[PDB]
């Protein structure tokens, strides 16, 4: 069974969603009441599953990194949407798929972390656009760190969920909008951050693709922004 | 970033043909509307001209025989009407008016006529010279239709080796024709010892070797940049980039360098606008280009200097197609070489320089680092039928150039001449004249 | 598709409508419609791509 | 009395509306029924009055003119709208006022004009864009023909509306989308064209602005485009 999910000029195949996590159990909403406050609604074709270079996981792939909003600085109208606005704010359901064959041993670890200050600092050194930032195993920062000296092993608090290939082939992040603000600068300013590390090394047999790609499409969900509306009066 | 591959670099079209210049982008030329291709004819030693834009529509300052065509990445030039003035580089881009320029290499159109002869003018040395021990016997090999304009320098009945730096000019706009003035420096002693010091030139338009011996005992918007500036290694070298009108362009104010042994490419485009410029991928941490909220001028500054670093920074703040603008092209130069004044020596026109119709007076400005020789005519009075040849290169990094003005055999009594050898560079002013010689 | 029953990928189907350029690149492909059609899920991606016309009429 | 129309970011003020005329009295209004019918419909921004940089009318101006849609090649949202989109249709509040003094004397007829051919060629030559194009009284198509070699006196018949000075100094044509077509291609076919024609030549008293300026406040109304969605099915 596969379901196959849409929004408007773009569609997803997925085999099965049963496995998407929100992170932190809160789904992305918008502003609640708590014109006034604002809301400039544009959920109209920012709202489309935009899909993201696909990198190649290799044997000694270390692990990728994308931060959000960044990724989609260019994925046409999300993109647009943070420049002719000052302030945003935008959940997001992240959709990393990674096709393989059933003779490929693997597993990776999708980790969302809330503002993910990578360490070892001239932001376009931490905002790799749209091809997202590796790691390395010893610019990029130190893999089992996530460039924060911290040890590999914790980061299942930030909302995860593991693609251990020899079981599903997919995973879905969901997350909502998360900020010490109630809106702000969508672009000075990551809210998130996914890394993807290879937990299990990947691994598969004598002759087969030795580098299974995998994609993620990051779709923006009930974003909003800023006002120019002045108000008149006679 | 689409880009061009402009084949077929060299090209020589006659008068009376027609001549070319085809394109070839990797990437589509085109996307809206219209094509961001053109056709262009750039001739040697010029800045960023107008000539077409749109691939379609032609630029200010040109004729309405240059056509358009290439609605995509496959385009090229036009021209139903081939002169003197046809020799000139043409170099398709892939940009109607964003910054977001990458054009190719070259693709040039060469012109020619009827073959003429070489005729040698060879002239005794100075004796400011002379005295210096400088002494140099010249020779001018100009008004020839070919290339090929060579000149052996002699020395007691035996061709020099080792002893001898030409350099051969363009090709005059005026009946396809170019000029060569070559100079046989030696010592004093040397020169002394040498009874004789001749020099042919066998080109291709005589049968025989001609020569000419003497014996040594009698015998919309605009950007005016400054000039070039002087620097040494790891310092600093920027472009003035100041305008004669209300403002710049609405885009930003773009650069195109252009360095040695090439045709154009873009750098960095810094606005003057608000704040916000625009540069290229490859060109990183060698293009701050600022902007001058003062009296609306831009900057081309390049720090930590290097040899490709090296080129005439400027500014063609162009608004819509038609309308364009351009430059001075302030040189940026990075060597490591002392300045030295120009100082002209006067070369009398003997009746063997004099070809029956003509007596070349002309100057030497020898002993010039720093390359800056201008020779002009009575202060930059009369330029007519004569070309301005390039400067040499020497291996101590200094430049010596042979500027060969023509004249009347008859009139070498009653007028003088006086050619103004100026260097910026070194700062010194010297006007020389040429007086005719009995012999 | 027919390949391998255990081959996979995605591959994306873009639709440029008339009067655009064809996208060159799978970037400005993914801006416009176009589904991604994984093959490993789904031997076949069907599409119907839809009627327009300012002369509402095509000529052949 | 004066009424301050708005349409989101933009807003006139305008003495009285109450000449107003809709050209053959067919107010604009969408395509009738007569989602299938491939109705993409942004009503939003493009919907707003634009101002065309003001003519300056003196003693010896012939005439100006103006093709819409081309007029708002440019003006932003609209003028984008005639590009991502291939086919659309739009009627258009045409809304030209003249202020000038108690003191200027003078008279221009307003006509719209359906698929108006000026005749003397090269695109072009043909669209002024925002500028408008100017008439001549002998490029520039003859002003009391009308490019084609008509008899001004009879322009009347076009929906038309004459600012006598010494009474109103505004005017408002109101066109209602027309052509031999149900839809469009907006960008390759100007469906009207506005000409200012001075009746009466301006004149005034001895030291007065001698150049009473006249601009045009085009507002596309009801406007719709063409289709990129297209259909999927399992």
């Amino acid at each position: 069974r596969v379901l196959q999910l849409t929004l408007g000029n773009s569609t997803i195949t997925t085999q099965e969603a049963a496995n998407s996590v929100v992170a932190y159990g809160r789904w992305p909403e918008y502003l609640r009441d708590s014109p006034v406050d604002q809301p400039t609604e544009p959920d109209v074709a920012a709202c489309r599953f935009y899909t993201l270079d696909t990198v190649s996981w290799t044997k000694e792939s270390r692990g990728w990194w994308w931060k959000l909003p960044d990724a989609l600085r260019d994925m046409g109208l999300f993109g647009q949407n943070m420049y002719y606005h000052y302030l945003g704010r935008s959940g997001y359901t992240v959709h990393v798929q990674c096709n393989a064959s059933k003779f490929h041993q693997g597993a990776l670890g999708v980790f969302a972390v809330p503002e993910m200050c990578l360490a070892g600092t001239s932001y376009q050194n931490a905002n790799p656009g749209e091809k997202g930032g590796t790691f390395t195993g010893t610019f990029c920062p130190v893999d089992y760190l996530l460039g924060n000296g911290t040890l590999l092993g914790n980061a299942f608090v930030f909302p995860h969920q593991i693609i251990n290939l020899r079981t599903n082939n997919c995973a879905t992040l969901v997350l909502p909008y998360v900020n010490s603000l109630s809106i702000d600068s969508m672009v000075k300013h990551n809210n998130w951050g996914i890394a993807i590390l290879p937990l299990a090394p990947l691994n598969f047999a004598s002759e087969s693709s030795p580098e299974i790609p995998i994609t993620l499409t990051i779709a923006p969900m009930c974003c909003e922004f800023n006002g120019l509306r002045n108000i008149t009066l006679p | 970033x689409x880009x061009x591959x402009x084949x077929x670099x060299x090209x020589x079209x006659x008068x009376x043909x027609x001549x070319x210049x085809x394109c070839x982008x990797x990437x589509x030329x085109x996307x809206x509307x219209x094509x961001x291709x053109x056709x262009x004819x750039x001739x040697x030693x010029x800045x960023x001209x107008x000539x077409x834009x749109x691939x379609x529509x032609x630029x200010x300052x040109x004729x309405x025989x240059x056509x358009x065509x290439x609605x995509x990445x496959x385009x090229x030039x036009x021209x139903x009407x081939x002169x003197x003035x046809x020799x000139x580089x043409x170099x398709c881009x892939x940009x109607x008016x964003x910054x977001x320029x990458x054009x190719x290499x070259x693709x040039x159109x060469x012109x020619x006529x009827x073959x003429x002869x070489x005729x040698x003018x060879x002239x005794x040395x100075x004796x400011x010279x002379x005295x210096x021990x400088x002494x140099x016997x010249x020779c001018x090999x100009x008004x020839x239709x070919x290339x090929x304009x060579x000149x052996x320098x002699x020395x007691x009945x035996x061709x020099x080796x080792x002893x001898x730096x030409x350099x051969x000019x363009x090709x005059x706009x005026x009946x396809x024709x170019x000029x060569x003035x070559x100079x046989x420096x030696x010592x004093x002693x040397x020169x002394x010892x040498x009874x004789x010091x001749x020099c042919x030139x066998x080109x291709x338009x005589x049968x025989x070797x001609x020569x000419x011996x003497x014996x040594x005992x009698x015998c919309x918007x605009x950007x005016x940049x400054x000039x070039x500036x002087x620097x040494x290694x790891x310092x600093x070298x920027x472009x003035x980039c100041x305008x004669x009108x209300x403002x710049x362009x609405x885009x930003x104010x773009x650069x195109x360098x252009x360095x040695x042994x090439x045709x154009x490419x873009x750098x960095x485009x810094x606005x003057x606008x608000x704040x916000x410029x625009x540069x290229x991928x490859x060109x990183x941490x060698x293009x701050x280009x600022x902007x001058x909220x003062x009296x609306x001028x831009x900057x081309x500054x390049x720090x930590x200097x290097x040899x490709x670093x090296x080129x005439x920074x400027x500014c063609x703040x162009x608004x819509x197609x038609x309308x364009x603008x351009x430059x001075x092209x302030x040189x940026x130069x990075x060597x490591x070489x002392x300045x030295x004044x120009x100082x002209x020596x006067x070369x009398x026109x003997x009746x063997x320089x004099x070809x029956x119709x003509x007596x070349x007076x002309x100057c030497x400005x020898x002993x010039x680092x720093x390359x800056x020789x201008x020779x002009x005519x009575x202060x930059x009075x009369x330029x007519x039928x004569x070309x301005x040849x390039x400067x040499x290169x020497x291996x101590x990094x200094x430049x010596x150039x042979x500027x060969x003005x023509x004249x009347x055999x008859x009139x070498x009594x009653x007028x003088x001449x006086x050619c103004x050898x100026x260097x910026x560079x070194x700062x010194x002013x010297x006007x020389x004249x040429x007086x005719x010689x009995x012999c | 598709f027919c390949g391998s029953m255990m081959a996979t990928g995605k591959l994306l189907v873009s639709y440029a409508p008339p009067g655009a350029d064809p996208p060159k690149k799978r970037k400005e492909a993914m801006l416009g419609t176009h589904v991604i059609w994984d093959i490993g899920l789904q031997s076949s991606c069907t599409m119907v791509v839809p009627w327009i016309s300012n002369t509402t009429y095509r000529q052949t």
